[PDB]
This record gives C-alpha cells, sequence and structure tokens, in this order.
C-alpha cells in the first residue's frame, strides 16, 4: 500500500505547484517594463541579423553595441503619474483641510 | 391635478426619501392602460368615500428606551459589518411584495392630493397655498418620527433617554464587540494589514499618537502585530504621523493615483449613481487603458443583462402574463 | 356583502407565505 | 504628543481639567518621574510586577461601586436566581 | 470539426456607441489586418471559415457572466 | 528572491536623476543575477511632517516612486547603502515581495470594499 | 452454506474496507489542500510552570 499512497503524495504535490506557477503568471504579466525590455532586445536582434546581409560586418558585435546603446537608454518611457494626492483628494470633496 | 410627489416632494426633507410603490411603464402599455383605469376609478371614489375610512389613532411611543436598545442590539448582531437601517428600498426582500404595508400610504398620498386639488378648486388658489404650506410644515414635523428606533421618535415623543446598567471596561475577549467600522478596518479584504493600507491605520492610533492596545482595538493577536508593523513602517517612510492622527490628504492607500480615483468612482456610481462618475470612468476607460475597470464593466453589464430580462419579460406579459412570476414562488419553493 | 367577503377571504387564505424567505422561524412582534 | 484644547464658550479652569484629565489618563506624570531620576532593572521589574497585578483589582472594584451606585440611585432589589420551568406567561 | 485554438477578442462598444472610443479603432484594425495577414484564393463567413483559429467576439459590458469567467 | 524598492524623491529631484538612479539600480541587479520587474510612480504625496534632511534643507512632500525586482539576496545592503548616499532620495525602503500583498497584485480596491 | 457464507464475508469486508479507504484518502487530501491554520489564541505562560508533588516521593 505504500506503492499506492506515493501515487497519491506525487498528485497532492504536483497540484501546490500548480498554484505557484499561476502565480508567477499573474506576477509576469503584471511585468511591463520587463516585457518591454526583451521586446526591444528582440528588435535589436532583428535589426543586427538585417545588417549582418545589408553589411556584412560582424552581427556579434553589432549584438553587443545595440544592447550597450539600449542599456544606457533604459528608463526613457517611465510611467507618468505628475499627480498631487491632496489636490485629488481635494477634488473629490475627500479633502477639506487645504492650507 | 399635482400629485402628492409633485406637490411636496419637492422639500428637502420630503425630498430626500421617495421609495417607488409601482413598476413605471411606458406610455401605450396594457400596464399603462390598466393604470390609467384605476387611478380614475380610485379617484372617483375617493370623491365618493365616507368619513369612516379617514380616522385615525393618536400617535404614542411604540418602544420602550431599553426595548428600542435591546432591538439595536440584536439587528447589530444581525448584520454586524454593516449599519442598522430601514432599507426600504431593499425592502422587498423582507417583506413579500403581495404583503406590502405601504399600498396604503400609497393610496393615502394620492387621496390628499385629490383633496388638495379639488379644494383648491372650491375655496381659491392663494388659500390652497396656504394650505400646502401648513401641510409641508405638518409633514416636516412629522418626517423624524416615523422610526422608532431614531432619535427624532424620542425627541417626538418627550421620551428621557434610558440609562443602561454598568457594565465591565475590562472584560474577556470573548466577549469584546468592535463597531462596525473598525470590524470592517480590522478584517481588511481578508488581506493582512500591511503598511501599504495608510486608508486604515488611523483607526488603532489615539489622538495622542499612541498606537492602541489590543483590548482597545479589539483586534486578534496577529492582526495587532501585523497592525504594528505597518504603522512603524509607514513611520519610518514618512507618509504616516508620529504624534497625531493622519491629516485627511494622507488617507490614500500607497497605490497608484489614478487607480484610486477609478476605485472611488465606481464606488459613488455603485452606492449612489454618480453620473458624473459614470461619464469619468467612460472617459477614462479609453484615456488610460492601463488601470482595472472589472467590476465596474461587470456591475455595467449586469444592469444591461437585467435591463434586456426585463424588456423581454414585458413583452411575454404584453403577450399575455406567462409563467415566469408564478415560477418566482412555485419553482422557488420546490427548490 | 356575504359573497363579497367570502371572496376576501379565498384571496387572503390563497396569498403568499408572508415572509418571502424559506427559513424555519416565524417571529412575533416586539413592537408597542 | 501635546494635547490642544480650545477656550471657546467655556472656562480656562475646566479646559485645564480636561487637559489634567488627558495627562492623567496618558501617565504624562508618572512617565516624566521615572525618567527625572535612575532606575535599575530590578526595580522596574518589581515595580511592573506589581502594577500588572494590582490594576485588574482596581478596575473590577470600580464596576463593582458603580453597580452599587446605580442600583442605590434607582431603588434595584437584590436579585432571585431565576427559577427554571416557570412558564413565564403574561397573566392575560 | 471544432478549430483547437479559439481567439475571444473583448470589447467595451456597448458603452459608447455614438463615440468610437478605442475599442472601435482596435476593431477597425483588427478587421482590415486578419484578411491580409491570412490569404484566402466583423469578417465576412468566408474570411471567419479561413482563418485558421475560430474568432469569437465578446462585449464585457454586456456579458456578465462571461465578463466574470474572463 | 523577488523584493519591493519605495522611494521618496524631493522636488529638487529632475526625472533625469530619477533615471540615473534606476539605471544605478539595474546594474546592481544585473551585477548580483537578478532582474527589474516593474516600475511605477505613485504620484506626489504630502509627507505626514516636515522632513529636516540634513545639508540639504526642508520638505514637505516627496514624489513616490516603486519598483520590483528579483535578486540574489547579497544585493540588498549595496541597493540600501546606494540610496542612503543618493543626495536627492528622502526616504526608502526595500521588503521582501509578498504572495498576497504586493503592490503587483494587490493592486486595486485597497480602499473601497464594493 | 458455511462456503457460502465465507463468501458473502468476503464481499462484504471488500465493500466496507473500499469505502473506509474512499474516505480516509478524502480526508486526508482535504486536510493537504487546506492551507496550515494558523493559532491565534492565548499563549502558554501558565503552563510553562508545572505543580509537581512537593518534596521526596515525587
Amino acid at each position: 500500500e505504500k506503492k499506492v499512497t506515493q501515487s497519491l503524495q506525487t498528485a497532492r504535490v504536483s497540484r501546490r505547484k500548480v498554484a505557484h506557477v499561476l502565480w508567477l503568471k499573474k506576477l509576469q504579466d503584471s511585468s511591463d517594463f520587463l516585457q518591454e525590455q526583451e521586446e526591444a532586445a528582440r528588435g535589436v536582434a532583428a535589426l543586427a541579423r538585417a545588417r549582418a546581409k545589408e553589411t556584412g560586418e560582424e552581427e556579434e558585435e553589432l549584438l553587443a553595441t545595440e544592447m550597450a546603446k539600449l542599456k544606457e537608454n533604459a528608463f526613457v518611457n517611465l510611467p507618468s503619474r505628475n499627480v498631487s494626492v491632496p489636490d485629488l483628494l481635494a477634488q473629490l470633496g475627500l479633502n477639506d483641510e487645504k492650507v | 391635478s399635482p400629485s402628492f410627489e409633485q406637490q411636496f416632494l419637492n422639500d428637502k426633507l420630503l425630498g430626500q426619501n421617495t421609495l417607488q410603490f409601482t413598476k413605471v411603464s411606458e406610455k401605450g402599455t396594457a400596464d399603462a392602460l390598466f393604470a390609467e383605469c384605476l387611478e380614475s376609478i380610485r379617484h372617483r371614489r375617493f370623491k365618493l368615500d365616507p368619513d369612516v375610512d379617514n380616522r385615525s389613532s393618536e400617535a404614542v411611543e411604540k418602544l420602550t428606551q431599553e426595548e428600542r436598545a435591546i432591538a439595536e442590539k440584536i439587528f447589530q448582531r444581525v448584520d454586524p459589518e454593516r449599519k442598522i437601517a430601514p432599507r426600504l428600498e431593499s425592502r422587498g426582500c423582507y417583506i413579500d411584495p403581495l404583503w406590502d404595508p405601504f399600498k396604503r400610504v400609497e393610496e393615502l398620498q394620492q387621496q390628499v392630493a385629490q383633496d388638495l386639488t379639488e379644494y383648491a378648486k372650491l375655496v381659491g388658489a392663494a388659500e390652497a397655498r396656504r394650505q400646502r404650506l401648513l401641510v409641508r410644515a405638518s409633514l416636516r414635523r412629522q418626517y423624524r418620527m416615523h422610526d422608532p428606533l431614531s432619535e427624532g421618535h424620542r425627541r417626538f415623543f418627550g421620551a428621557q433617554r434610558a440609562d443602561p446598567f454598568p457594565t465591565p471596561h475590562r472584560v474577556h475577549e470573548r466577549f469584546w464587540d468592535p463597531s462596525p467600522d473598525v470590524r470592517v478596518a480590522l478584517k481588511n479584504n481578508n488581506v493582512p494589514i500591511s503598511w501599504r493600507d495608510l486608508h486604515i491605520l488611523h483607526h488603532f492610533v489615539g489622538e495622542n499618537g499612541l498606537i492602541l492596545p489590543r483590548r482597545t482595538t479589539h483586534a486578534s493577536r496577529y492582526q495587532q502585530r501585523c497592525i504594528f508593523k505597518a504603522i512603524c513602517m509607514a513611520r519610518r517612510m514618512a507618509l504616516f504621523p508620529y504624534d497625531w492622527k493622519p491629516t485627511q490628504g494622507e488617507l490614500m492607500p500607497v497605490m497608484d493615483p489614478l487607480q484610486y480615483l477609478v476605485d472611488e468612482l465606481t464606488s459613488r456610481y455603485k452606492a449612489t449613481g454618480d453620473l458624473r462618475a459614470d461619464a469619468m470612468l467612460c472617459v477614462m476607460l479609453s484615456k488610460y487603458p492601463k488601470l482595472n475597470y472589472f467590476r465596474y464593466l461587470q456591475y455595467k453589464a449586469q444592469t444591461q443583462k437585467s435591463e434586456v430580462e426585463a424588456m423581454q419579460q414585458q413583452e411575454e406579459e404584453d403577450r399575455g402574463d406567462f409563467s415566469r412570476l408564478l415560477r418566482k414562488y412555485k419553482r422557488a419553493t420546490t427548490d | 356583502x356575504x359573497x363579497x367577503x367570502x371572496x376576501x377571504x379565498x384571496x387572503x387564505x390563497x396569498x403568499x407565505x408572508x415572509x418571502x424567505x424559506x427559513x424555519x422561524x416565524x417571529x412575533x412582534x416586539w413592537x408597542x | 504628543m501635546s494635547c490642544h484644547r480650545h477656550v471657546f464658550r467655556a472656562a480656562p479652569a475646566a479646559v485645564f481639567a480636561s487637559v489634567q484629565r488627558w495627562g492623567r489618563r496618558n501617565n504624562v506624570h508618572k512617565l516624566t518621574l521615572l525618567v527625572q531620576t535612575y532606575e535599575k532593572p530590578c526595580v522596574k521589574r518589581t515595580r511592573i510586577a506589581e502594577e500588572k497585578a494590582y490594576y485588574p483589582r482596581w478596575f473590577y472594584l470600580r464596576y463593582a461601586t458603580e453597580v452599587i451606585r446605580y442600583s442605590l440611585k434607582h431603588h434595584l432589589r437584590l436579585g432571585q436566581a431565576l427559577d427554571p420551568n416557570d412558564d413565564q406567561r403574561l397573566d392575560a | 470539426e471544432s478549430k483547437p485554438v479559439t481567439v475571444v477578442y473583448a470589447h467595451a462598444s456597448s458603452m459608447e456607441t455614438t463615440r468610437p472610443a478605442s475599442s472601435a479603432s482596435l476593431s477597425r484594425f483588427l478587421s482590415n489586418l486578419l484578411p491580409r495577414l491570412f490569404l484566402f484564393p466583423f469578417l465576412s463567413p468566408s474570411q471567419r471559415q479561413s482563418l485558421p483559429f475560430n474568432f469569437v467576439t465578446v462585449d464585457v459590458a454586456a456579458e456578465p457572466r462571461l465578463g466574470a469567467f474572463l | 528572491v523577488f523584493y519591493e524598492t519605495f522611494v521618496l524623491f524631493s522636488k529638487r529631484v529632475q526625472r533625469a536623476d530619477i533615471r540615473q538612479l534606476l539605471k544605478q539600480q539595474e546594474a546592481l541587479i544585473t551585477k548580483h543575477h537578478g532582474s527589474m520587474l516593474a516600475v511605477r510612480d505613485l504620484g506626489w504625496r504630502k509627507t505626514a511632517f516636515r522632513v529636516i534632511k540634513p545639508r540639504q534643507g526642508i520638505f514637505w512632500f516627496g514624489r513616490l516612486f516603486y519598483f520590483s525586482f528579483g535578486a540574489n539576496p547579497a544585493a540588498i545592503t549595496e541597493m540600501s547603502q546606494s540610496l542612503q548616499s543618493t543626495n536627492g532620495v528622502l526616504r526608502h525602503a526595500t521588503v521582501r515581495m509578498k504572495k498576497r500583498h504586493n503592490l503587483m497584485t494587490y493592486n486595486h480596491h485597497i480602499h473601497a470594499r464594493d | 452454506l458455511c462456503e457460502l457464507e465465507q463468501k458473502k464475508r468476503t464481499e462484504r469486508a471488500i465493500q466496507h474496507s473500499q469505502d473506509l479507504w474512499k474516505k480516509r484518502t478524502a480526508a486526508k487530501d482535504a486536510h493537504s489542500e487546506k492551507t496550515p491554520e494558523l493559532y491565534d489564541g492565548p499563549f502558554w505562560l501558565k503552563f510553562w510552570r508545572r505543580k509537581k508533588r512537593p518534596g521526596a516521593r515525587g
């Protein structure tokens, strides 16, 4: 019967990991900076490959230079939330003290 | 022939709450025609009504103060998270529609309106206006005495406040009883409290700035520790005061302000139905598509589906009263 | 009329179940 | 923190009394006296043990005296154990 | 024979019928894009059949059940 | 190991300074084998009290920023020291991301029950 | 008759054993699925000390 019990413990462990994989999926979707950076890296790779035929240069060094430029240029699309929280509360009527 | 709502419900107090007694049907439907016939017949019978039907009895204290206290405690236990109130809009849940005692109120309002218009026809418009003003004054006087569990009732009947028997200040944890607001704050949203919950930490801090003890906060030991940690971290981050309660401008949770605005507008549109909030959410839906509008969209879909179902039911009734309404009793009981 | 009173009694007898709930308790009144 | 009270349509003596009540319920004077002089750790152990043993008794006796005063004021009578099996039926 | 892969297009065109909003623009883009991406010798029946995936559109603002499901 | 960092820049801080600080933090993350997950701006918020930052001045509010990143535990001390050394930053705090109560997931309806 | 009695007893015992196994497995699966409960009651400072028989003989 120990073997049958083992077939049960495998299912119990598997469903515990199924939950955790779902949690990571939510975290990945919430991560937009990572996704945009990966898309930019893919675009840079495509550009380097195109150059590999257009000019026949060292696509490896082209990739290195483009990735260095991307790392330098990161954080150019920072989200804009130039908002005054107390002012927004007052506009909603939830903040009357306005000294 | 101005109705009761046309005459008296434009006042502040009178116009605040206005229950609906009958479904509204657009002109040109069997329901509308039957309602017109009933209104005409009822007006004619009000003309040919006797004196005995308008007999009224003097008002008396419906409850003693101690009995009112007991009733309030029992209602609170029935709904420990919400506040006790006469939810006359949700009335249908508690009292079956066929046994609604407010049909008498509706018909009495109709009769009063008919009486006032006939009086205006007979004596004169100026006297009618005098009487309308006097009736408005009387309704304002009697507005707050209808609720037996309200303070207006006690004030109207001139009853002294109850002097409750002393109870211990230091009791066992088994008997600790928080208020509904403290209860909601402590439960949070089924999630342990974090420093990011700046909208609630003010409850557990005294006016002196000191964190309140567990006997006062009525929190579990784990909740107390979590709240202490949250307050300490918020203070170290300088988003929560050190020597007083947070200012009204510091009560935003640590989150995106636009998501907070969306949440607040959804809450308004659900609790009261602010058309301005609805319009703001509609424009934000397209202007900032990176926020979360699940609850707002779900409520919109629910309302649209209910409208479609009501239209289908009206079509079925027009074709002939179908078994939907009969089922709402028989099938519900059988289930 | 006696027959009209009989009709009213029949309507009151073949009526709904007062409280719309299917609970298991009848409550008295503590008012007055 | 510092308690702030507004003397408006009231007596300065009454406001001072309210401030005194705040100080007493916050133990401000107790802490000031404690910090004015050095307290050795063993003395602190004994003091905290004494307070933790004492104050609940005071609270219970305060509740008892409150009940006594209420009963004297309202001319209440001593209770008798509720006899079970009493029908508790109205004589009407 | 149902296609193995189903693509659901969730929109809220019911909220803004007079105002096109962004949902209408995205719908127009998809309508003018899919037939061009996929070549066949919202969309016409021929295009719907020729698509390799089962294309279904839903309104989260008009289907409360599907809204909570998604 | 996942972490969330909250920073409170002063008014004197600019977008360029914010970008520079984030670049340095991502450099530290990459050095410690991690990866920056997300960055968000939580708007201008008034402080519960005046912040007297020595050799910088007195401030009555700040702009709040947040970034979440997975990195080796050894990176946290370096990141904290760098943020402390940075001048514009008024206050900072780094914590371990939690499964439920984190800004990545528990980000809406924190105050509105319905 | 003895053989038939034994056979019927065997069938009944098989059914009972299968039911018991299903019940126990369901209970333990539910226990595993449930998240660890956190005891949130009072602590045990009173129980730290014990009063045993004093002096010798204890």
